[PDB]
């Protein structure tokens, strides 16, 4: 789970 | 000769590396400030690391052909290559006068007392600080800075990757784009081998990263120096 990294990358 | 898709690459990556880096350290002023006197450099670095893996994944973004891979292998590159291309772009603020990471201000020059006051020991310090120097004598162009760049990203190798053979496509296109760029816009003597001296860099670059995990792991063990740290950089490493 990675939220940050994830939301950075949308 | 280079062919206009290869022309394209290098255009997007110079343009995707001039848009994540400032080479003025403006935003500098934001983070946590320097302390010079155990970890009392620890907030300040930290901070500079939080803020270079954000810069890192604009980057990553612009990689042509990153976009095409799942979100699943997105996560996974950038968390296993993300120390390795903040080692590589940090080279363009590191001087060999005296051997230290210069960002603008005598409060942003940082050294081998520096980065261990980020309890970091010389294990770690002394071989990150020769890739440094053997990377800066490399002289490359900017172009080929984006390429290696890039190319670190995009490695099918690390561990937990699905479409591995998707990555690979992906790397052997910039691959090529930089083989062809030293052999056309390369000049001897500094062409020689220079594509072999990038990857053995990046090899340099993979004995640092497992030493990293090491000591980061004994650094984060103790709350009260994870606690230093910031969200980011605590989601990307542990
Ligand atoms: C915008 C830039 C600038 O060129 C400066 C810059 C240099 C970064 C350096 C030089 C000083 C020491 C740093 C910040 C290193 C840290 C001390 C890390 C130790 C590096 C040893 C590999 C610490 C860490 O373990 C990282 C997760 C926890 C804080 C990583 C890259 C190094 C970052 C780059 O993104």
């Amino acid at each position: 789970n990675h939220p940050m990294l994830m939301n950075l990358l949308k | 000769k280079l062919s206009e898709e290869q022309q394209h690459i290098i255009a997007i990556l110079l343009d995707a590396h001039h848009k994540t880096y400032d080479p003025t350290y403006a935003d500098f002023r934001d983070f946590r400030p320097p302390v010079r006197m155990p970890l009392s450099m620890l907030p300040h670095l930290a901070d500079l690391v939080s803020y270079s893996i954000q810069k890192v994944i604009g980057f990553a973004k612009m990689i042509p052909g990153f976009r095409d891979l799942t979100s699943d292998d997105q996560i996974v590159l950038l968390k296993s290559s993300a120390i390795e291309v903040i080692m590589l772009r940090s080279n363009q603020s590191f001087t060999m006068d005296d051997m230290s990471w210069d960002c603008g201000s005598q409060d942003y020059k940082y050294d081998v007392t520096d980065v261990s006051k980020a309890g970091h020991t010389l294990e770690l310090i002394e071989p990150l600080i020769k890739f440094q120097v053997g990377l800066k004598k490399l002289n490359l162009h900017e172009e080929e800075h984006v390429l290696l760049m890039a190319i670190c990203i995009v490695s099918p190798d690390r561990p937990g990757v699905q479409d591995a053979k998707l990555v690979e496509a992906i790397q052997d296109r910039l691959s090529n784009t930089l083989q062809t760029y030293i052999r056309c816009r390369h000049p001897p003597p500094g062409s020689h081998q220079l594509y072999a001296k990038m990857i053995q860099k990046l090899a340099d670059l993979r004995s640092l990263n497992e030493e990293h995990s090491k000591q980061y792991r004994s650094l984060s063990f103790q709350p009260e120096n994870s606690m230093k740290l910031t969200p980011l950089v605590l989601e990307v490493f542990g």
